[PDB]
């Protein structure tokens, strides 16, 4: 029962960052709520682990989410469960709330920015530190920030811009990345793009192109404001690289 | 006016897998200091997993991060209700320094992501106290057993899913409520000392979907009352 | 089951993908290359001993 | 000849030196073991610490322990890379003779990953680390601190 | 003999037998795994 | 592409000549040999 006035029962679509409330019907029994959100990569429901119900006072039929559901999760399906007992995990349903998140004052989902960042860590809502010069030894990080797209499958392909201002398809990834929380970092092994651009031919002006699989959302093309430069004559010392899997060991067994 | 060392054991049995045991000894030095009652949660030692000291890198990293909370200064009121954690800003600065030094030592994206994800938990004192309930000793020792209680098993069926258990009225033994009895089962037994000072407690909960089980046992070992 | 010599030539990228690999050879294995021979694992690499 | 291998910047202790030092390899510049850490072979001879404090062959006449290692014993002989060193290896230093050098650590730090994040005992994470989001132990950690106030 | 990109995908395990295996790459060779990479050489490993 | 398991056995020698070799194992790799496992890169050899 979404409230913000008082909206009627049923699943609703809400903009992010709005103070709303949920109501339940059948003194002041022990209400035990639970929160579920769709996993970005899996697409299946999962419990919100860091879900807290602050106790400002005595329990009331209405729960107030004044902080507003997160703009980073614009495009998710938040679900609230209630009851006098362990809440449901959703077909026996009488006490359940389904909210679909859309961007705050955003007309349509879109890729808000694509940059060549220097740090692998990435989070929504801030401008990541972008870099201009990288070497073939290093591993680049492509930071994609989108608005209103949560857990969206996206292809990314790397173009090269020559001295004549022509962008030609240089490389593409074998797998489509998934925009998780309106933000994603793609580790690009830069040696492959070098090899390919050396085959095709100062510095190499590598740009990026992000195309969602959905037809409605447009594509983002990188430009002079964010394009990386491969040094043809240079090498990292040991080399910005990815650490998602890490380096374990070389033991004897 | 009381102090001691409490042995805490958590045994979680998943379906189709062996039991997983976490055992620790919490050195807690309470102090009356009105309704004030400072326990200070002096230290946590002898952290054992499945009867052996932990060896995996991630578990050791979690223990290193969580050693900053000890010693707390939890402000228990009368029976276990932690009103606040007065030693929070010192804890916050200690944990920030620890996070900075792990980041400097090992710039791993997994550790960094863990740090950012815990930042929301530790950002505010109220949020820190709310997330402090995930500890078994803190949840079961700092709890008012008033014949109608609720316990959250924070990873009962799988890793990342909680489960709420409501215990009936019925040495202060309780029992799981009647609704959905074919899925929820178990019991809770608590035995006190002469004057409060919970001496032992064994609580078993059962998720019958084989039968996911979790048994929590707190025992007094080397108590001292002044 | 090749009875003679089996030779495969690729003029561009060669990509294998399998759940488990076992490249047992009744002789010598010569994995020579011109760039980094990047052996990597999520559990580490052991040796014969 | 052991359970691991020695790489660059490995812990190293000499029974004559005042303080432990750090191994330095310069002959091998192509073979790396743990990320970008060059492996240490039997060819790492001479001044291989940038020293072990002060040498104490003659306690009455001390001097800084500049290393002069001329032999490594304890290498793994199944890799003809020179052969890689091991945690059981011992040097000579040309000051204290054989077994004068000792390897406190192999120099390999097991940086974790997503698989290691999943392999952790997350069911007891609420006890291991209470300020911890279980989603950090999954392959894709997403921060969702959604709160529901009661006012 | 393939003039393009040779891509082979196996859902289950891959078994390869040979007399004298020899793999050469004019670019970069990469071996990826999710478990331990076993190097069970009867006589020994050579690195140059 | 293969849906089951791939099993290739060569009685005689095996030669692979490619440009950008890369093998991905979703479980574990088991490189077994009877004489030696050569690893020549002329640029650099990494193991983990
Ligand atoms: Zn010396």
């Amino acid at each position: 029962k979404d409230s913000t006035k008082e909206v009627g029962c049923g699943s609703v679509q809400y903009e992010a960052n709005l103070k709303f409330a949920l109501r339940v019907k059948y003194k002041a029994p022990k209400l035990k709520c639970k929160g579920y959100c769709t996993n970005a990569v899996t697409g299946e429901y999962e419990e919100i682990s860091k879900f807290r119900v602050d106790e400002n006072g005595a329990y009331t039929d209405t729960f107030y989410c004044d902080d507003g559901l997160q703009e980073s999760h614009a495009g998710a399906d938040y679900v609230f469960s209630f009851g006098i007992n362990n809440p449901y995990g959703f077909m026996i349903v009488p006490s359940i709330q389904k909210i679909h998140l859309i961007g705050r004052n955003l007309k349509k989902p879109q890729i808000t920015s694509v940059i060549w960042s220097s740090k692998e860590m990435i989070k929504f809502g801030e401008d990541s530190p972008r870099r201009k010069s990288i070497n073939y030894n290093e591993d680049g990080f492509l930071h994609i920030h989108a608005r209103g797209m949560y857990g969206q499958k996206v292809r990314v392909e790397l173009f090269e811009k020559d001295s004549t201002g022509i962008k030609k398809l240089l490389l593409g990834l074998k797998d489509d990345v998934t925009i998780l929380d309106n933000v994603v970092c793609v580790p690009v092994e830069m040696s492959g793009v070098y090899a390919k651009a050396a085959k095709g031919r100062l510095s190499f002006e590598i740009l990026a192109k992000v195309t969602p699989l959905d037809t409605s959302i447009a594509a983002f093309e990188q430009d002079d404001k964010s394009l990386i430069e491969l040094q043809i004559y240079g090498k990292a010392d040991e080399a910005a690289k990815s650490t998602v899997n890490g380096t374990m060991k070389f033991m004897i067994a | 006016n009381l102090k001691g060392q409490y042995s805490i054991n958590v045994s979680t049995t998943f379906p189709g897998s062996q039991a997983s045991l976490y055992s620790a000894i919490i050195e807690v030095i309470a102090s009356y200091q009105d309704d004030y009652f400072i326990f200070e949660l002096r230290s946590r030692q002898e952290v054992k997993l499945n009867g052996n000291p932990p060896s995996q890198m991630v578990d050791l990293f979690m223990l290193r991060l969580s050693n900053t909370y000890y010693p707390m200064k939890l402000k228990v009121s009368t029976s276990g209700k932690i009103m606040e954690v007065i030693n929070f800003t010192d804890i916050k600065e200690r944990w920030e320094a620890e996070c900075a030094k792990i980041v400097e030592e090992i710039p791993c994206i997994a550790y960094e992501q863990y740090i950012e994800l815990s930042k929301s938990n530790m950002d505010t004192e109220n949020v820190f106290l709310q997330a402090l309930r995930k500890d078994s000793f803190i949840q079961f020792y700092f709890k008012e057993y008033l014949d109608d209680i609720d316990i959250v098993c924070y990873n009962f069926p799988r890793r990342g899913e909680s489960t709420f258990y409501d215990l009936a009225i019925d040495i202060k033994t309780f029992h799981v409520k009647e609704y959905n009895s074919k899925r929820y089962s178990g019991k809770l037994i608590c035995e006190y000392s002469e004057e409060n000072d919970i001496f032992s407690l064994i609580a078993e909960f059962y998720y019958n979907t084989g039968q996911c089980k979790k048994k929590v046992s707190i025992s007094v070992e080397n108590r001292s009352v002044q | 089951s090749i009875a003679g010599n089996l030779s495969v030539t690729v003029d561009e990228n060669l990509m294998y993908d399998a759940q488990d690999m076992t490249l047992t050879a009744q002789g010598g294995m010569k994995l020579l290359a011109n760039a980094k021979i990047g052996l990597k694992s999520s559990e580490g690499v052991d040796i014969a001993q | 000849a052991g359970k691991e291998f020695v790489v660059d910047k490995a812990m190293c202790m000499c029974k004559y030196g005042a303080a432990p030092g750090k191994l330095m390899v310069t002959d091998n510049q192509f073979f790396r073991l743990n990320g970008t850490k060059l492996c240490a072979s039997t060819m790492t001879l001479g001044n291989v610490i940038y020293g072990f404090g002060i040498c104490k062959v003659n306690p009455m006449f001390p001097k800084p322990c500049v290393p002069a290692i001329t032999q490594w014993n304890g290498q793994f002989s199944k890799i003809t890379m020179g052969n890689p060193l091991t945690d059981k290896s011992k040097g000579t230093c040309s000051c204290g003779g054989p077994d004068c050098i000792e390897f406190m650590q192999t120099g390999q730090i097991p940086v974790p990953g997503s698989k290691q994040m999943q392999q952790a005992t997350g069911e007891h994470q609420g006890e291991l680390d209470a300020m911890g989001d279980p989603s950090a132990l999954t392959k894709h950690p997403v921060d969702t601190p959604t709160s529901l106030l009661l006012k």
